[PDB]
């Protein structure tokens, strides 16, 4: 009746706590709006994008491919340092992943309309790691939970890096507290523009 | 260059433009002292009308003998973003909006009250549409020709004549 | 019937004992016009924020962090507002605020107590007779805070002294 | 919240005006951050 | 004690239920939409309660909480002019120097470049100059700073916020009855006592203990910052008495009937104050306590609970003579049964009334500094001419709804209705005949002017150097009102106005009022007038007496107030209902009003506004040309439309630039207005389905049937486009024209 | 809109100011003020309460043509 995450709320409905990292934390009520399938595949997807993200960001400042174009340590500079053509061929290549692997199934009306497909189901499992399904459920508890910690972990790396502009290792490695007199919050209200 | 018209980076009448444009916003510079928010608002207006012109005179736009810009849209490819590309952006957008309304209206057609459903939008569903849009393109030329776009001639009401 | 805290008035017939801390005080007659579960949950938040306040005045002039420059509490203020710690503050003030949206739609529909927000980190409410006399005296905390809340921020614009100092001059 | 409340954000006019504002604020700002754009930058 | 509190608990319950069921208040729109017909005429009928419902007590308690709705609105508005007064204006540099910095309190954002609107209004500020006359308002009040600007505006918040808890309180919680809302004599004693008399006395008091004294410091030359705050009046009896004497002896003089004492601060001094071009605000503190001791005194004629007073039926039914039939029984019942006849009243008065302000704050301006702020004069002249005609267009409309609906000829026999109904065609063919003579003797005039002056034939014209067709009872009437101080206004100093004769005021060398003397073009201008009053009561009042039956359709009362037509038999009905009479009455309403807005603009610049150089020479804005060329359509064309719209074309770059696209805008909804009037539904029902036919193909049609507005929706949507676009060119043209010269 | 564009820009080359074309054309507010504004003056004076000339004629036509125009509304 009570949600686990949040006592005081009510539990959400169309949390039945069958999937992994089921706690729910559904305040909003998200949930009712759109179905739990297109949403935990979203959640999925953003969280394993993140999860090679913030891996990438620190390997990159780390590790170079060699040549100069590779060499840029923040990897926010790295996005303007890398060659523009290989990066579209990236996009490219993302997207006809994108369109074999759901097999067509793209749209959220369209997707999941065959029985068997199952949210983050993409049937990727080259090492069948997964196949023995003793540790079936443990290996999706920590892939919800890698994503999600991920995600949070990529926003603070891209935000850290604009307000101070170092690699994330190097701000570990030296810390400057941030001044706060430049890139204060907002206020083109405030002074009526300019 | 193209037609006769000269790249606005080395119009005269163009630099013409931006000295007038920026003596007219110092005059009333002119007017007020250092440190005042007009002062402020007036200097923010010429690094405005400065970047403006120097971006124009960068990126390839040719000028008339009245130093404006102007553009070149018969489809050759060192013109293409002047129409073709921004005519490209338009028509993924709209066909999108189109093929999205109307997955919409054959929803509501097969709702309990049609007409409710387009006075009161069915808020989720409509999303889950308005997301679908992006590969309207391929959706739509194979809803055309699996036979279910088109509606024909004899399932459509017309005038007696 | 007449209200228990004030002899002359009539009880305001919302007001029957339903909620801890009744005493029939409602002279304008709010009650009646509003929902009453609104208004006891404005009277925790508000009462919540006053008790936390007044205890925060007397703790920045008895000890305050180092980082921070030591300056007034009551003018401390306009200078967090310009560093950004005060927007800091708000914007997870405000977080929290959101969360507490849904839990006001709770109370309305009937699955929450109006100030209850399940907050027993040290379990201090053993069993419901203790958790009856918090109740209680949380709200007479509230109510008392509240007065003292201004209490000292107005005599601050009086006299241009801390409250303790202010409580010690004199 | 109020399931008619919700019903009543849902009318034509509501989501209209919501959407049209939405639609004409990103247009602002846009143009605020990314401002004379005459011809896509190529 | 028949005059009683009478109130029905909880009528209404609070619920969200009906919001989201668009139609709820009608048994037709409550079904659901099938047509887009559906949707127009939700909006259309929607403040219609004596259309939804059937008993009077229902319909009154809508029309109770609708009124603290439009309180509440209007509350927030004036909270809003206070706010952008306090934080975003230059009011405070304004009250230094009045003459020199242009009132401005709008600034836009940068964002496509239209910063450009924040031009240099003065006082080291940049923004849009604003017009409605506000900074006038304050310095009359003695605000003198933004901090009491602030304190104006949360007011305003308050006040809004206890009219919509109003409304809403006395809809849902607690509803008077029928009963209670039926009490004539009472609400009139507690609206002209009550309201209008404590509302003078209250703001006497203001006026005497807050701007007498702050305004004379100003106009002595002290710094606003240098000026005791408002209550120091109110305590330091001594401070009061050293600006007037008379304080030193208290109210005693007041109540001993000693008011010669108070001469001091209770003048009738007329004229204007010569440092601001005002209004002395002596004069207004006596006016408003004398109108305040006479509206008090007006408030105890009507009966209520003790015998004293008149009922208002017996005087009505008393007042019968031996034309008139019965007289004036029965006309308490249809005021005490009818709101829309209680509607029609009410907003032709208060439509007069707005006419009659127009017309005496521009001759006799109340506030200091506002006579020589050309633009605030323009403004506020031009506004409220135009509210003064909608709203008598709308008391005609509402005679119109009272006769189709709440007339009832069984209670009205042999009365005043009956008989205006009985020779309603003696009414509208002498109505008749003199707007055909008064628009040949006054439009033919400048007829003959623009034939005799292109054919080289000048002595052959009405005009001042030809034949002359002189104002002499205008004249006369201006002569009288110089020669009133000392002779038939004994006590009083100045005139009335300057503009009847005498001096000319000027404040920081531009006139703020001098004598407008009347000739030819003024003859020829004021029977324009008359004869364009005369036309809109025509088509108003035909449309009023001919509401429920004509010789063309003897039963048009069944059909309704608003219907297209009944058919094209008859030779052809269309536009024959008491609305197609409003609808056309409000063109000529708007030819009414454009005509005296442009005269006003005109002769004010031609003869009055303008500087005074050395030896007292006053040089007009256009230099005195009213006389010799307002006679002709040639004159106007050319030297008012022609010469004046010079600043709104070339106002482009400027700050003025807003004004010039606002001019081509309103040009532009002024011509599409056409397409809705010259066109009629059959051909847009037709076109629709070609479109429809093209959906259908991409099955793509919606299921609420789209279909051409109605007949009445064609001629409502054509009206409101030409109203629009008409009163939006001139909006611009007048304020880029007047800004930019005066 | 044919007649006027032919005129318009005939005048202006016949003046020998292609430009002022050029450059109004573009915006209805040249349209307004360039052409119909500035070309009226002539028309307008064909006769004031300074004289009459030849153009008297016109000038009377002109307004007559805007009198039919509105009687027709
Ligand atoms: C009542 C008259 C009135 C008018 C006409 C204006 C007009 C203006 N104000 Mg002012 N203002 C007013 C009252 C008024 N104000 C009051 C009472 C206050 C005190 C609180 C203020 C305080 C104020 C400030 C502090 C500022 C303005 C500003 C402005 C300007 C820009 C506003 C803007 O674009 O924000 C748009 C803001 C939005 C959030 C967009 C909202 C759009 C939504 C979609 C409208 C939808 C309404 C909704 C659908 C209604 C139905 C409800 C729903 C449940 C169905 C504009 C000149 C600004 C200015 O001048 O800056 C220089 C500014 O900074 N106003
Ligand atoms: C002294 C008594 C009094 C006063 C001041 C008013 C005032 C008003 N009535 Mg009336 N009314 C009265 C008695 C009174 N009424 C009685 C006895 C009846 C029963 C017969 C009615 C029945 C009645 C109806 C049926 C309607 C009104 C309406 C109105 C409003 C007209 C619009 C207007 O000018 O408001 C703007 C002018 C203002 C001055 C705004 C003032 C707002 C408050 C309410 C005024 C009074 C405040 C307070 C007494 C002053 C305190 C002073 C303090 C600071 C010292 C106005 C608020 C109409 C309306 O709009 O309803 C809301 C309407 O439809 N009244
Ligand atoms: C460590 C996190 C982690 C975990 C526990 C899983 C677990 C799972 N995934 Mg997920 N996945 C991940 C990361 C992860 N994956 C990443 C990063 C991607 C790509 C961006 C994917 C893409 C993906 C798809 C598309 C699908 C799965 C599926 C599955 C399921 C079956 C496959 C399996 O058992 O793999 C077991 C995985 C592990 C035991 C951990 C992986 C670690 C590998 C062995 C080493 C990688 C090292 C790497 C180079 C990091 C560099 C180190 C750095 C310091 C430089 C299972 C629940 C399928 C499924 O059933 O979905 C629900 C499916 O359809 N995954
Ligand atoms: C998304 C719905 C939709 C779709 C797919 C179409 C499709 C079409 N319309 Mg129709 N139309 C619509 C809505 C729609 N219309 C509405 C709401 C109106 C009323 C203003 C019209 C008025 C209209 C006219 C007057 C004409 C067309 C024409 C056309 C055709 C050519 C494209 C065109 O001219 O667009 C033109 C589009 C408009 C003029 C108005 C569109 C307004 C908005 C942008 C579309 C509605 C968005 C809608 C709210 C979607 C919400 C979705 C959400 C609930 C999920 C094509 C059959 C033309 C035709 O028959 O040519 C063969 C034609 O003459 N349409
Ligand atoms: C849509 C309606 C509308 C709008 C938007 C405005 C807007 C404006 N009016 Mg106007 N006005 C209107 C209708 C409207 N008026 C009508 C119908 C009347 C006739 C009663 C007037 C009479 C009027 C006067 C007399 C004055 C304005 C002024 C103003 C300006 C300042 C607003 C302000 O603070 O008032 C402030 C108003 C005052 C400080 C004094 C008002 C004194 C009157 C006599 C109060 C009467 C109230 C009473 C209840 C009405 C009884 C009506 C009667 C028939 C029974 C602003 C341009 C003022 C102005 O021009 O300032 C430059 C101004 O002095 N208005
Ligand atoms: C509702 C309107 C209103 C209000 C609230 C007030 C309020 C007040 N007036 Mg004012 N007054 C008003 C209308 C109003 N007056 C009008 C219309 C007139 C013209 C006849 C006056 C003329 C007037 C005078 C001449 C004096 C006051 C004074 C006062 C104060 C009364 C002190 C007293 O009794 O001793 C009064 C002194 C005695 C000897 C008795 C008080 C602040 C007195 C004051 O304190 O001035 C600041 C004072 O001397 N009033
Ligand atoms: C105190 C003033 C007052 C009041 C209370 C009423 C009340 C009423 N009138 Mg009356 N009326 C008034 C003034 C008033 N009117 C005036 C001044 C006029 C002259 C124009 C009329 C002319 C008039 C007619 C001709 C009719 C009414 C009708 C009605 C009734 C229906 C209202 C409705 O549902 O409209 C709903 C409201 C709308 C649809 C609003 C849209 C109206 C315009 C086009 C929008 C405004 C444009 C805006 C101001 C500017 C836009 C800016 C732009 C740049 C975008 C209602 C009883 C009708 C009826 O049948 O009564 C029985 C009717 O036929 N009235
Ligand atoms: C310029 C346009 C124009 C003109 C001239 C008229 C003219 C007239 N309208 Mg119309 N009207 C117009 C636009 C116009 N209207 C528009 C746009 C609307 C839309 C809503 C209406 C709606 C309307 C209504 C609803 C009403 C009128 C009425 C009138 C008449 C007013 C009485 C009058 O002045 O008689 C005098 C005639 C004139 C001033 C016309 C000009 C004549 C001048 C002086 C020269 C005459 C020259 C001479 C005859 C030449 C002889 C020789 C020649 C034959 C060779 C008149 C016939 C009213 C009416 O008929 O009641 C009497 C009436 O009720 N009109
Ligand atoms: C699950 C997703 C989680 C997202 C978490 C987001 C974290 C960051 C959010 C802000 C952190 C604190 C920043 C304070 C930042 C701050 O205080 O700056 C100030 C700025 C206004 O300026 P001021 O008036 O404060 O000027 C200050 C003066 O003192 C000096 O000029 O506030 C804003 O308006 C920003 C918000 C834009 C509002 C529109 C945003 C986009 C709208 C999209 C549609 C609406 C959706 C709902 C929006 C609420
Ligand atoms: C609930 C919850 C938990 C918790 C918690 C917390 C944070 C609890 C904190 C509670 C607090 C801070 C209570 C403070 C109340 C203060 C009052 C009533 C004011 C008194 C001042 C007066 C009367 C005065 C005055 C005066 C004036 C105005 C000015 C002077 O010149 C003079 C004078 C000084 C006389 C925990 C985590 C432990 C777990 C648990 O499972 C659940």
């Amino acid at each position: 009746a009570k949600s686990k995450a949040v006592p005081f709320l009510s539990q959400p409905e169309a949390l039945d706590g069958s999937m992994a990292g089921d706690v729910g934390f559904d305040p909003f009520g998200i949930s009712s709006v759109i179905d739990i399938k297109w949403l935990r595949e979203s959640e999925l997807k953003h969280g394993r994008i993140c999860m090679l993200a913030a891996t990438g960001c620190l390997v990159q400042e780390v590790v170079h491919l060699p040549g100069p174009a590779f060499s840029q340590k923040m990897a926010l500079n790295a996005w303007a340092a890398a060659p523009r053509g290989g990066m579209i061929s990236i996009l490219v290549a993302i997207g006809l992943i994108e369109m074999i692997s759901n097999r067509f199934a793209l749209t959220a009306t369209d997707m999941f309309a065959n029985p068997n497909r199952v949210p983050g189901d993409l049937g990727f499992d080259p090492l069948s790691l997964g196949a023995n399904p003793a540790n079936r459920a443990r290996f999706e508890l920590s892939e919800v939970i890698h994503g999600r910690a991920a995600m949070m972990g990529f926003s603070g790396m891209v935000h850290q890096m604009i307000v101070s502009k170092q690699a994330p290792i190097e701000q570990l490695m030296h810390f400057k507290a941030v001044d706060s007199s430049l890139m204060k919050l907002g206020g083109a209200a405030g002074n009526l523009g300019y | 260059d193209v037609a006769g018209l000269t790249p606005c980076g080395e119009s005269k009448e163009f630099a013409r433009r931006l000295d007038g444009s920026v003596k007219k916003l110092q005059t009333r510079l002119s007017k007020y002292e250092a440190g005042t928010p007009p002062a402020l608002a007036l200097q923010k207006q010429i690094d405005k009308t400065k970047n403006r012109f120097d971006r124009y005179g960068k990126a390839g736009l040719l000028c008339g003998t009245d130093g404006l810009p102007h553009l070149i849209t018969d489809g050759r490819w060192t013109h293409s973003g002047e129409f073709v590309i921004p005519g490209l952006l338009f028509l993924y957008v709209a066909g999108w909006i189109g093929w999205v309304g109307r997955s919409y209206v054959l929803f509501a057609r097969t709702a309990d009250k049609p007409t409710e459903k387009e006075i009161i939008i069915d808020v989720p569903v409509a999303l889950s549409f308005v997301s679908t849009g992006f590969i309207w393109p391929f959706s739509a030329f194979k809803e055309f020709t699996s036979g279910n776009l088109i509606v024909p001639a004899d399932e459509i009401t017309v005038s007696p004549r | 019937d007449f209200s228990a805290a004030v002899p002359f008035l009539k009880r305001p017939s919302n007001l029957d004992g339903a909620y801890i801390g009744d005493v029939g005080f409602d002279p304008l007659g709010f009650s009646d016009v509003f929902d009453l579960r609104v208004l006891r949950e404005a009277e925790l938040k508000h009462g919540r924020f006053a008790m936390l306040a007044v205890l925060g005045f007397i703790v920045q002039e008895l000890y305050t962090f180092p980082f921070f420059p030591k300056m007034a509490p009551v003018d401390a203020h306009d200078y967090f507002v310009k560093q950004g710690g005060g927007s800091q503050i708000i914007f997870w003030i405000s977080f929290v605020e959101l969360f507490g949206v849904v839990a006001l739609f709770e109370t309305l529909q009937g699955k929450r107590e109006p100030g209850d927000f399940a907050f027993d980190p040290l379990g201090l409410a053993k069993d419901e007779a203790t958790l009856e006399r918090y109740r209680l005296a949380e709200v007479k905390h509230a109510r008392l805070a509240m007065i003292a809340i201004g209490g000292f921020i107005h005599q601050y614009w009086v006299t241009k002294q801390t409250v303790l100092e202010q409580l010690g001059n004199f | 919240m109020d399931s008619n409340f919700l019903k009543y954000l849902s009318t034509a006019p509501v989501l209209f005006t919501v959407w049209l504002s939405f639609t004409a604020s990103f247009i602002i700002e846009a143009n605020r951050f990314f401002p004379d754009m005459l011809y896509f930058p190529m | 004690k028949k005059v009683s509190i009478t109130v029905d608990r909880d009528p209404v319950a609070t619920s969200f239920e009906k919001w989201a069921q668009p139609g709820h208040f009608s048994r037709t729109l409550a079904k659901g939409p099938k047509t887009t017909t559906w949707i127009w005429n939700l909006h259309a009928d929607v403040h219609d309660f004596d259309s939804h419902t059937n008993s009077l007590e229902d319909i009154s308690r809508k029309i109770f909480s609708a009124h603290f709705g439009q309180l509440s609105i209007i509350f927030l508005w004036l909270s809003g002019m206070y706010f952008h007064g306090a934080r975003f204006s230059n009011y405070s540099a304004w009250l230094s120097n009045p003459t020199a910095v242009k009132p401005s309190a709008q600034v836009v954002w940068p964002i496509v470049g239209q910063e450009v609107l924040n031009g240099d209004v003065g006082g080291g500020f940049q923004g849009v100059q604003v017009t409605s006359g506000f900074f006038q308002i304050w310095r009359s009040s003695g605000i003198t700073s933004e901090v009491e600007l602030y304190w104006c505006a949360l007011a305003g918040l308050i006040m809004s916020g206890l009219m919509i808890f109003a409304g809403w309180f006395h809809y849902h919680k607690a509803a008077p009855k029928l009963e209670w809302f039926q009490n004539a004599e009472s609400m009139l004693n507690h609206h002209l006592s009550g309201l209008l008399g404590l509302g003078c006395l209250s703001w006497a008091g203001h006026q005497i203990h807050v701007s007498l004294p702050v305004n004379k410091l100003l106009d002595a030359g002290v710094a606003p910052q240098e000026i005791p705050l408002p209550h120091e009046f109110l305590v330091n009896r001594d401070l009061m008495a050293q600006l007037y004497p008379s304080f030193s002896k208290g109210l005693v003089p007041f109540f001993t009937l000693n008011w010669s004492e108070y001469s001091d601060f209770l003048t009738f001094k007329g004229g204007l104050n010569p440092v601001t071009g005002g209004l002395w605000l002596s004069d207004t503190a006596h006016h408003h306590l004398a109108l305040a001791v006479l509206f008090i005194v007006a408030g105890h004629m009507y009966r209520t609970n003790w015998g004293i007073g008149h009922s208002m039926k017996e005087i009505l039914e008393a007042h019968k003579g031996p034309f008139t039939g019965e007289g004036h029984k029965g006309l308490y019942e249809i005021l005490t049964t009818s709101w829309h006849a209680q509607l029609a009243i009410n907003l032709a008065m208060l439509g007069s009334v707005s006419i009659i302000v127009a017309h005496h704050m521009y001759a006799m301006p109340p506030y200091p500094y506002i006579a020589t702020d050309y633009p605030t004069q323009l403004s506020i002249f031009t506004h409220h001419m135009w509210i003064g005609g909608f709203c008598v267009c709308g008391g005609a409309a509402h005679a119109g709804i009272f006769m189709v609906r709440d007339y009832n000829p069984a209670q009205n026999y042999n009365n005043l209705l009956d008989r205006v109904i009985r020779h309603r065609d003696a009414i509208i063919s002498h109505l008749n005949w003199i707007c055909i003579f008064l628009g040949f003797h006054s439009f033919g005039l400048y007829i003959h002017n623009d034939t005799m002056r292109a054919l080289g034939r000048t002595q052959d014209m009405f005009s001042d150097t030809a034949i002359q067709l002189k104002p002499v009872f205008a004249q006369w009437v201006q002569s009288i009102h110089t020669l009133a101080p000392g002779n038939t206004t004994p006590n009083a100093l100045a005139t009335a106005s300057y503009a009847f004769g005498g001096d000319v005021v000027a404040v920081g060398n531009k006139v703020a009022m001098m004598p407008i003397s009347l000739g030819t073009a003024d003859f020829m201008v004021h029977h324009i007038h008359a004869f364009t009053i005369h036309v809109t009561v025509l088509i108003l009042l035909k449309g009023v007496l001919f509401s429920r039956n004509s010789r063309l359709i003897p039963d048009k009362a069944n059909l309704g107030f608003r219907f297209p037509c009944d058919g094209p038999g008859r030779g052809g009905t269309c536009q024959s209902s008491a609305w197609d009479s409003v609808f056309l009455g409000l063109f000529w309403m708007y030819n009414c009003i454009s005509v005296v807005i442009f005269h006003f603009s005109w002769k004010m610049q031609s003869d009055v506004w303008g500087t005074v150089q050395s030896d007292g020479t006053v040089t007009h804005i256009t230099g005195g040309n009213f006389a010799q060329s307002a006679i002709t359509i040639n004159g106007w064309l050319r030297d008012f439309l022609w010469a004046q719209a010079s600043q709104v074309i070339q106002s482009y770059g400027s700050a003025l630039s807003a004004y010039g696209l606002i001019f081509l805008g309103a040009h532009f909804i002024w011509a599409f207005s056409l397409m809705f009037l010259f066109s009629g539904r059959g051909y847009w029902q037709e076109l629709i389905e070609s479109i429809v036919w093209a959906h259908n193909k991409l099955n793509v049609a919606p299921a609420i049937q789209p279909r051409a507005l109605s007949i009445t929706q064609g001629r409502a949507v054509g009206l409101a486009h030409y109203l629009l676009g008409g009163i939006g060119t001139t909006w611009a043209f007048f304020l880029a024209r007047i800004i930019s010269v005066g | 809109w044919v007649t006027f564009y032919w005129h318009w820009k005939h005048i202006t080359i016949w003046q020998g100011n292609a430009g002022q074309f050029n450059e109004s054309s573009t915006y209805i507010m040249g349209w307004l003020r360039d052409y119909l504004w500035l070309n009226s003056s002539p028309l307008i004076n064909g006769y004031n309460p300074f004289g009459m000339n030849s153009l008297s004629v016109w000038s009377w036509m002109f307004l007559f043509g805007h009198l039919i125009w509105a009687t027709g509304f």
